């Protein structure tokens, strides 16, 4: 499954 | 900004045989940016209905891409691929050989 | 399911001794845990953030675990202290910090120890400027309550721990006033600790 | 030997970006997503991720748009790293993943701006490795976020679980070997040359050796190795040729190793 | 830290405000919260990034800005009555990890018609002398009334210091008449010392309340006082006797 974006994290 | 010339590679998805369906295969390999235009020709014209892999890399993160389409070769029927790239000064044509 | 549940909502504890409270958390769909002191006419600070099972962690006398299998989370405070009187908030990120999640709080309320309490109801001396007589209900025992007031004219505020720091003396006080000429203060504060002083 | 991998592309288009995401195991792809469909989903690309149900794939098109609606604040915080217009158009790439050891093997995450390389996992699972300046304020980001437990706990857990629950689901496909049909063609190129080109076709995995020999010597370093193309069918296709004289080209044979083969072969032009 | 400004205001209803909070801190992370009885605190907006807003549990009217990394205002294009409430801005390094630091609060009052805001009135009742024979010590009472809105703070000063020892003042103000909703407030404070304290006449004592009311930009109709924010102090002298 894919990896759980978390709410804000960014680059 | 870093920029890759697309390698093609022009063939069929089964060994080409006179009067029995196949698959035209254009495969666009090692460009970067994602952006290209490639179409598939037949006689010189380009095929109405050509379907794509979805966009993925390598490892050195060049973009490769597969430009398919269902067709039925024959003997006088020439087959080529028609690929334009930012790196390309003019569209690049490969035709395609089946006794390679 | 986003539901932070605080227990106990409220309790008191004598200066000294030592105690805890729990926060509670879906162990499915878990993020992160943080821990939050309100003392009143402060802002929230934050005492912890906790993100791993097992975790625990200490600053000073306020020690805090995580369990993240069993969605629970307890704050430990040993040996309070007056300062330690707040509403400690447990927030929880959910959903991979998509959801946001405060808990209702534990409210903590320190009451001193108050030995040898004497009790009284005293009249204090009017200011030339004001046309209320005010009394004070002083140094009665720590769970002694003050029921509210049957006179409309007659007002009466809370317990009031008071502390004497350089004789290391503590007093709980409250205070009543009224315009009215038929208001005394030792008929104002009509459950008194019993054996109170009228002067 | 065993792997799954992600693979993330995000490009900025001044004239909403476009984030295209696939997934595969070893060397068979099975989710696509694209931001830019009528309404974007997760969509299977193999069969033995279409049997998994509704709650499977509203959970993996939550986090692809999740992922998307992130990649295009990246984009924008990117720009402002080195000091660039919002009229060119540029690329973020993402590719994570883990390796199936005997009993995870190894596990990675790097990313990549503009076709070089930005910021990468370490193998510890504990650190991360910057390319430029710029790349140093991700990765500070990224370690006050403690992201790299966040990595740590998917690609030792998650990552290996899902990688085995898929190459069970999927054995009679992912766990066997399709063995290369292979042939030699010979055609001329001058008077006194002749190319001989060695073909592997329909052989899954995608790993493969083809290697020409002069009696019985690697002639490697004479050999053009073709990239290895996908043949459209889940099955993968190489050749490799050699230049030899006219009257030498009895003395070349082809040698060919793939996991679907019992036993190395050794090809030779039949005239 | 997080400089959240103004700690107090007063407002008419539809007047437009706009609550100040910055950090230099390099945070990605700024939202605003907003804290009222039997409620708690419930999150307004948020910002994760430079440009990027999201609305929080009650957002309704309020809108927010993140132009840039250092400032999230909290705008209230046409404040309302219920929109009275202590509003705390706070801040994390990144959005997801780290903890959040808070701002010091702002108390808003939004009011019908400012002819309701009254400054306290200020009253110390010395110690009873029945305290002193008994207990060897002396409490002064200090009492704030008739003020409208709750925003007031009580300190006492002996000999030009402020004191917090032997202090207590009451966590909430009393309403002078309950069955208003716009009643003035009534505030009690306590200031025990030693009977030998209490009769040094050299002893000064002095308990000051801040009241935050209008300002001079306001403006005013009314045949009284113009309510501005102002001190109201009342001072007692020890007592030898």
């Amino acid at each position: 499954i894919l990896k759980e974006p978390v709410h804000g994290v960014y680059y | 900004m870093i920029q890759r010339t697309p390698k093609i590679q022009v063939y069929s998805r089964h060994p080409a045989e006179n009067g029995k369906s196949n698959f035209l295969n254009c495969y666009v390999s090692g460009f970067h940016p994602s952006d290209i235009e490639v179409d598939l020709l037949k006689n010189g014209e380009r095929i109405e209905k050509v379907e794509h892999s979805d966009l993925s890399f390598s490892k050195d993160w060049s973009f490769y891409l597969l430009y398919y389409t269902e067709f039925t070769p024959t003997e006088k029927d020439e087959y080529a691929c028609r690929v334009n790239h930012v790196t390309l000064s003019q569209p690049k044509i490969v035709k395609w050989d089946r006794d390679m | 399911i986003l539901n932070v549940e605080q227990s106990p909502q409220s309790l008191h504890v004598q200066e000294g001794d030592s105690t805890n409270f729990t926060c509670s958390f879906p162990s499915s769909n878990f993020y992160a845990l943080h821990w939050y002191r309100w003392e009143t006419a402060k802002s929230p600070e934050a005492l912890f953030v906790m993100t791993l099972n097992g975790d625990e962690k200490k600053k000073g006398r306020i020690s805090a675990t995580l369990n993240t299998k069993e969605g629970y989370s307890y704050l430990y405070i040993k040996g309070s202290q007056p300062e330690d009187s707040a509403t400690y908030l447990c927030y929880v990120p959910m959903d991979s910090n998509y959801q946001l999640i405060w808990g209702a709080g534990t409210k903590l309320i320190i009451k001193p120890d108050i030995q040898n309490p004497d009790p009284a109801v005293y009249q204090l001396r009017d200011s030339k400027s004001s046309d209320k007589s005010v009394c004070l209900f002083t140094d009665f025992d720590s769970q002694t309550n003050v029921s509210q007031s049957k006179d409309s004219d007659v007002y009466i505020t809370d317990k009031c721990v008071l502390d004497m720091r350089s004789m290391d003396f503590k007093s709980n006080s409250a205070v009543a006033w009224s315009n009215k000429s038929d208001f005394a203060c030792a008929n104002a504060f009509n459950i008194i600790p019993e054996d109170t002083f009228f002067p | 030997s065993h792997s799954m991998r992600y693979f993330y592309t995000a490009v900025s288009r001044p004239g909403e970006p476009r984030f295209i995401a696939v997934g595969y195991v070893d060397d068979t792809q099975f989710v696509r997503f694209d931001s830019d469909a009528a309404s974007p989903r997760g969509e299977p690309r193999a069969p033995w991720v279409e049997q998994e149900g509704p709650e499977y794939w509203d959970r993996e098109t939550q986090k692809y748009k999740r992922q998307a609606q992130a990649d295009r604040v990246s984009l924008r915080n990117l720009r402002g790293y080195y000091n660039q217009s919002e009229a060119g158009s540029h690329t973020l790439q993402r590719m994570y993943g883990c390796d199936l050891g005997p009993d995870l093997l190894r596990g990675y995450d790097q990313s990549a701006y503009d076709g070089k390389d930005y910021i990468a996992l370490n193998e510890d699972l504990r650190s991360w490795t910057a390319a430029d300046t710029a790349a140093q304020i991700t990765q500070r980001k990224w370690e006050a976020a403690r992201e790299a437990e966040q990595w740590r706990a998917y690609l030792e857990g998650t990552c290996v679980e899902w990688l085995r629950r898929y190459l069970e689901n999927g054995k009679e496909t992912l766990q066997r070997a399709e063995h290369p049909k292979t042939h030699v063609t010979h055609h001329p190129v001058s008077d006194h040359e002749a190319t001989l080109r060695c073909w592997a076709l329909g052989f899954y995995p995608a790993e493969i050796t083809l290697t020409w020999q002069r009696d019985g010597e690697d002639q490697t370093q004479d050999t053009e190795l073709v990239e290895t193309r996908p043949a459209g069918d889940g099955t993968f296709q190489k050749w490799a040729a050699v230049v030899v004289p006219s009257g030498e080209e009895q003395r070349y044979t082809c040698h060919v190793q793939h996991e679907g083969l019992p036993e190395p072969l050794t090809l030779r032009w039949e005239p | 830290q997080v400089t959240q400004n103004p700690r107090y205001l007063i407002t008419v209803t539809g007047k437009k405000l706009t609550v100040t909070c910055s950090q230099n801190m390099n945070h990605e992370y700024m939202s605003w919260y907003r804290q009222d009885p039997g409620l708690g605190l419930r999150q307004i907006y948020y910002s994760m990034n430079v440009e990027v807003t999201d609305k929080g549990d009650v957002p309704e009217g309020y809108k927010v800005s993140r132009k840039e990394k250092r400032n999230f205002p909290l705008i209230l294009e046409s404040p309302s009555p219920n929109q009275t409430s202590l509003y705390f801005c706070a801040s994390s390094l990144v959005g997801a990890g780290q903890p959040q630091h808070f701002g010091d609060g702002t108390r808003l009052s939004i009011l019908e018609d400012l002819n309701k805001v009254f400054p306290p009135e200020v009253a110390v009742f010395e110690p009873s002398e029945a305290e002193i024979s008994h207990t060897q010590k002396a409490t002064l009472v200090c009492l704030a009334t008739g003020f409208f809105p709750d925003h007031v703070e009580l300190s006492w000063w002996v000999n030009g210091k402020e004191v917090h020892s032997g202090v207590c003042t009451d966590p909430q103000p009393l309403k002078e008449q309950p069955a208003l909703n716009d009643s003035r407030y009534a505030l009690s404070s306590r200031l025990r010392v030693s009977a030998t304290f209490w009769q040094n006449p050299r002893n000064h004592f002095r308990c000051q309340v801040q009241f935050y009311g209008l300002s001079e930009n306001d403006e005013w109709t009314q045949d009284r006082a113009k309510p501005v924010t102002q001190i109201v102090s009342a001072e007692a002298w020890g007592r030898a006797d």
